[PDB]
């Protein structure tokens, strides 16, 4: 979908972003 | 002749000292009717559960994962019933317990010790004597933690406080 | 598994009861998830 | 005397390291009650189907056949959206491949009747890539390891598609916790 | 010099509170009697030795890159796209988004897959008598007979120190928000 693996701001929430938000809460 | 721990009780005939931590304490004669391998497997499983439970009661109130809400462990049981994590933990414990059933069947044939799961990846027992010592330490800590987990949960049930806040005042 | 206990489990009444309960559980779950099958659907 | 994979259990009988992937892992004693040839043939068949199935579950998202009926990125939608006569043809062709490839010996009483019939050796080598002797054992080990990994992966993808209603790659890109 | 019995070999223990295991042969460079958890008893020593050496060399290159990119040395034109800041994490993210680190990943993975995987597999299988970390790379000709040690031991020790240094520097950058030096 034209986004990256990590550090995406928009309509792209990857598994790595979910992991990172799970640690950063 | 007599039991080493209770000097006025006779030594139980099946408690001959083959299992580390034996002080001849069995006044009800549970070892006289039931297989001692099964009893030692049950003792060690209950004790390891209690050790992990007591360590969880200390740490799980010292620290809590950011991806979970904060609550007491007794209320955490009821919460994780409904969220679904407790079902996952029960499922994985059951999955390991199937091979525990197989290990117990191997124990009943005398081909496996009642506490040997052959789990030593950090190699902490090098020779025999340290392993004998660590068996005595494990059995004593098992019995101690079996008492201590019931203490922790029943004290929460009466005071509605976790251990470390009861330590600070009364 | 004790071989004598397995041989007892292999007896006709035990296996009969287990197999008929297993078959009944198939029919019960099939009628629970796909009820009212009077016909083969076209 | 002890199993290498499971060190607290004794080594399962008839397992002696001869077959590929043999680490003595049979805690339930399946090889003590059933023959190893049928178990190996079944394991290879489940693993090969899961290799093709995992590759399909990954490829169908990126690449489709032309047409509306083949445009479902999620494989469980592609099961239903594909034309029915084609899938019945697939079923019949799989049946014929089973029928001739096992040489009319299809059951637990007649497959391996020929002593030359080897578990997982259907005689299938279209490009003859197995014409090298010292590669052979490593090749069977790699095949069974790919099959086992594919079985676990395909199980995980199907049930995660059931949970998430999303095709696998975009489920990894558009992840929503339960 | 190899200094067997002073720096390496049998009988040398740099942390004597954990006794030297019998499993260590003393042939491997960097064997200074430190295996408290007894991993050498059951792992394959060649594989973990090559893994230690490769992790160490990666950490050396990481330390050199981190220090030259946090101090301020840059290639011509490299500041513009990758940001005129000095923070290594944001440098990673900007160079990923530019596409540079994908290109680095592609070529490092191509190098890893093409000769690294066969070297490790043939080294473990016993087909070449190749030593761990031996990729036959000596362009300038600096070790010929001094290869026994004063090259191997100093490389593995600097590798381990680089591992610790890079870990420390990264977690300081995390806690402080400012790169080293
Ligand atoms: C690899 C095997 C595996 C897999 C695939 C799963 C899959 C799942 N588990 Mg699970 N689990 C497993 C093994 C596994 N479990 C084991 C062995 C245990 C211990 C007995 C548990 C205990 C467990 C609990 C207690 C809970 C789950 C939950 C879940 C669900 C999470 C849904 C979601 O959005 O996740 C999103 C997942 C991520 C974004 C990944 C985050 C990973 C974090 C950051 C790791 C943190 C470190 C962790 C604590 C280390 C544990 C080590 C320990 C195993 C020794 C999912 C069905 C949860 C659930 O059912 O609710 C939906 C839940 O509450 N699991
Ligand atoms: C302190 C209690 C204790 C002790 C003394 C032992 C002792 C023993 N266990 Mg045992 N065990 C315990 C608890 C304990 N166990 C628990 C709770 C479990 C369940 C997980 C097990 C599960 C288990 C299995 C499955 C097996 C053993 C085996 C053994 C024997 C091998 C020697 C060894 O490695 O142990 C030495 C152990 C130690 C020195 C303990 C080190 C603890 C360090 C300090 C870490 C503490 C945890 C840390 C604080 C948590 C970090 C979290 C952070 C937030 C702080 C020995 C008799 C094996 C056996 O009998 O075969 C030979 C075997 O197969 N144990
Ligand atoms: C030989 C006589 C006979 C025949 C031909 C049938 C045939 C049928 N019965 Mg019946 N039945 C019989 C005797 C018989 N029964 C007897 C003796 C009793 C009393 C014990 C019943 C009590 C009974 C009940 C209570 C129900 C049926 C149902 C059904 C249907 C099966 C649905 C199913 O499993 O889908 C197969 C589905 C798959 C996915 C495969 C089918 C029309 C069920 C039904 O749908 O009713 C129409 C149902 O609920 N039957
Ligand atoms: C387990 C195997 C398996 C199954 C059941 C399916 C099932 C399906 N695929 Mg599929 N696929 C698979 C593997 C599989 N795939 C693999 C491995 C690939 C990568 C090459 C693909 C690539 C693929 C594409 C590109 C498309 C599908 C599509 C479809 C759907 C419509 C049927 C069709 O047109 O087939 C098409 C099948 C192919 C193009 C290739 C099939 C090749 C298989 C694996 C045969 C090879 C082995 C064969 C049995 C010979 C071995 C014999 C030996 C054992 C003796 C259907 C749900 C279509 C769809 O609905 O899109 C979502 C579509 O457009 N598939
Ligand atoms: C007996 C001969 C025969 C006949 C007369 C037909 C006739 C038909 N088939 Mg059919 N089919 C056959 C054999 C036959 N098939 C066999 C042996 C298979 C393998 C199981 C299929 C699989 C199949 C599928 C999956 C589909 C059809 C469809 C169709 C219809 C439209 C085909 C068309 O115009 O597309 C012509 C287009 C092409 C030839 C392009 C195909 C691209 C390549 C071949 C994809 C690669 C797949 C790969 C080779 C699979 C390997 C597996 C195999 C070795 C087992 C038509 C009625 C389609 C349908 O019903 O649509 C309405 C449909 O979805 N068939
Ligand atoms: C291997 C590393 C490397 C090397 C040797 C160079 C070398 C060079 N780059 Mg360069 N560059 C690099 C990496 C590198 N770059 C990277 C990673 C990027 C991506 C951000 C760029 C982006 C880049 C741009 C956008 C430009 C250069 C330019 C230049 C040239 C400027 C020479 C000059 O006039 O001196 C100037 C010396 C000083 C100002 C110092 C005082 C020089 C050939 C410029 C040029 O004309 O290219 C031909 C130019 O416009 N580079
Ligand atoms: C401390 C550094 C160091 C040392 C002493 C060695 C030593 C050795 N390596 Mg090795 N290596 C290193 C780092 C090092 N390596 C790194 C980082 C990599 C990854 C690129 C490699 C990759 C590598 C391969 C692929 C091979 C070797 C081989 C060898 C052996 C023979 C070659 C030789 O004598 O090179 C020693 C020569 C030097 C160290 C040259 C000096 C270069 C200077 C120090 C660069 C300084 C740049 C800069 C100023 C750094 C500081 C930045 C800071 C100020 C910010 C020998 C055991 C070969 C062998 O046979 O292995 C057994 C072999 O095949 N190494
Ligand atoms: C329900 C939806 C449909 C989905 C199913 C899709 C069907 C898939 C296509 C069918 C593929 C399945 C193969 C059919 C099973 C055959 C099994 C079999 O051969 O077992 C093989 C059995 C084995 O039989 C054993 O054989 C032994 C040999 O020494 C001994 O004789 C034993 O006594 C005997 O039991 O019998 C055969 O040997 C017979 C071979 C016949 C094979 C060709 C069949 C011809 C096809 C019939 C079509 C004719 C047209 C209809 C007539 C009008
Ligand atoms: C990821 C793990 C990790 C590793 C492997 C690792 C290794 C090394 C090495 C070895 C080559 C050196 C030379 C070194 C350097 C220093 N580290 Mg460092 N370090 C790690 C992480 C932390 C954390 C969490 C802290 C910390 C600190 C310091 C301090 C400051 C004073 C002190 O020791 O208190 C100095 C000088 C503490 C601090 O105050 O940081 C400012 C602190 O809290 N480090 N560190
Ligand atoms: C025999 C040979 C033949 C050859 C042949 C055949 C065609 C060989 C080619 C084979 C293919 C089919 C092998 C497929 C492997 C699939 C698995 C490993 C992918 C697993 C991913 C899993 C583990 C993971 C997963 C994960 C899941 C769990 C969660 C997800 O969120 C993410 C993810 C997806 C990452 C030829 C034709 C050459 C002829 C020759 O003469 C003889
Ligand atoms: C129900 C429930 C839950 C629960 C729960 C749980 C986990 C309950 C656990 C209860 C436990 C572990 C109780 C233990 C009691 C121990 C006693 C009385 C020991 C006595 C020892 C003596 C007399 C020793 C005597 C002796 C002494 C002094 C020394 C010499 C020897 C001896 C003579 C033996 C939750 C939390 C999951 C929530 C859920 O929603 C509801």
């Amino acid at each position: 979908d034209g986004c990256g693996a990590y550090a995406n701001s928009g309509s792209c929430h990857t598994f790595l972003d979910e992991i990172g938000d799970a640690l950063k809460a | 002749d007599f039991s080493a721990a209770v000097p006025f009780l006779k030594r139980p005939t099946n408690l001959d000292g083959q299992y580390i931590g034996d002080v001849g304490f069995d006044p009800l004669g549970f070892s006289d009717v039931f297989d001692l391998r099964v009893l030692r497997e049950a003792e060690l499983k209950h004790g390891r559960f209690a050790m992990l439970a007591t360590l969880g009661f200390i740490v799980q109130e010292l620290y809590t994962f950011p991806f979970f809400p904060k609550m007491a462990p007794v209320d955490a049981h009821d919460y994780f019933v409904k969220q679904g994590g407790g079902s996952q933990i029960i499922f994985w414990i059951s999955f390991v317990e199937l091979f525990g059933v197989v290990a117990l069947f191997e124990t009943l044939q005398g081909k496996r010790e009642p506490g040997d799961f052959a789990f030593d990846p950090l190699g902490l027992a090098k020779d025999e004597a340290t392993l004998e010592r660590y068996r005595l330490a494990e059995v004593k800590h098992a019995r101690l933690a079996m008492i201590a987990i019931g203490g922790f949960i029943h004290q929460y049930w009466v005071t509605k406080q976790t251990v470390l806040e009861q330590l600070g005042n009364f | 598994m004790d071989s004598n206990f397995l041989k007892y489990l292999s007896t006709a009444p035990v296996l009969f009861t287990v197999w008929l309960s297993f078959t009944a559980s198939f029919i019960i779950e099939a009628n629970r998830f796909f009820p009212d099958m009077l016909y083969f659907p076209m | 005397a002890k199993s290498k994979a499971v060190p607290f259990l004794s080594q399962p009988e008839a397992l002696d390291g001869s077959m590929a992937g043999d680490v003595g892992f049979d805690p339930f004693g399946f090889s003590s009650n059933f023959d190893l040839k049928w178990l190996r043939e079944a394991e290879l068949k489940h693993g090969r189907i899961c290799m093709l199935a995992a590759t399909g579950c990954l490829v169908q998202e990126v690449v489709h056949l032309p047409g509306e009926a083949f445009s479902q990125k999620m494989a469980l939608n592609a099961w239903a959206a594909a034309p029915r006569g084609g899938m019945i043809s697939i079923l019949v062709a799989i049946g014929l491949i089973e029928l001739i490839s096992n040489r009319f010996a299809l059951t637990a009483t007649d497959m391996f009747a020929n002593p030359n019939r080897v578990p997982g050796d259907l005689g299938f080598d279209p490009l003859s890539l197995g014409g090298n002797g010292a590669n052979r054992a490593r090749m069977e080990l790699a095949e069974i390891t790919h099959g086992r990994a594919a079985m676990m992966g395909f199980s995980g993808m199907v049930h995660q598609m059931l949970v998430s209603k999303q095709a696998p790659i975009e489920q990894l890109m558009h992840f929503k916790a339960v | 010099l190899y200094k067997d019995g002073k720096m390496q070999g049998k009988g040398v223990n740099i942390i004597p509170v954990f006794a030297r295991p019998d499993s260590l042969d003393g042939t491997i460079p960097g064997d200074q009697g430190f295996d408290p958890f007894g991993f050498s008893s059951w792992v394959n020593m060649k594989f973990v030795s090559e893994a230690e050496i490769k992790h160490g060399r990666l950490a050396m290159l990481a330390f050199a890159g981190i220090m030259v990119e946090s101090i301020g040395i840059s290639f011509p034109g490299a500041t513009s796209i990758l940001g005129d800041s000095k923070d290594i994490f944001e440098i990673h993210n900007k160079a990923v988004e530019s596409g540079a680190m994908g290109q680095i990943l592609l070529w490092v993975g191509f190098i890893e897959a093409c000769v690294g995987v066969p070297a490790m597999n043939e080294m473990l299988s016993g087909e070449t008598s190749r030593m761990p970390g031996d990729f036959g790379f000596d362009p300038l000709g600096l070790g010929k007979g001094d290869k026994l040690a004063r090259k191997q031991l100093v490389e593995v020790t600097n590798g381990r120190l680089a591992m610790l240094a890079v870990s420390g520097i990264v977690h300081h950058t995390i806690i402080t928000g400012k790169g080293p030096l």
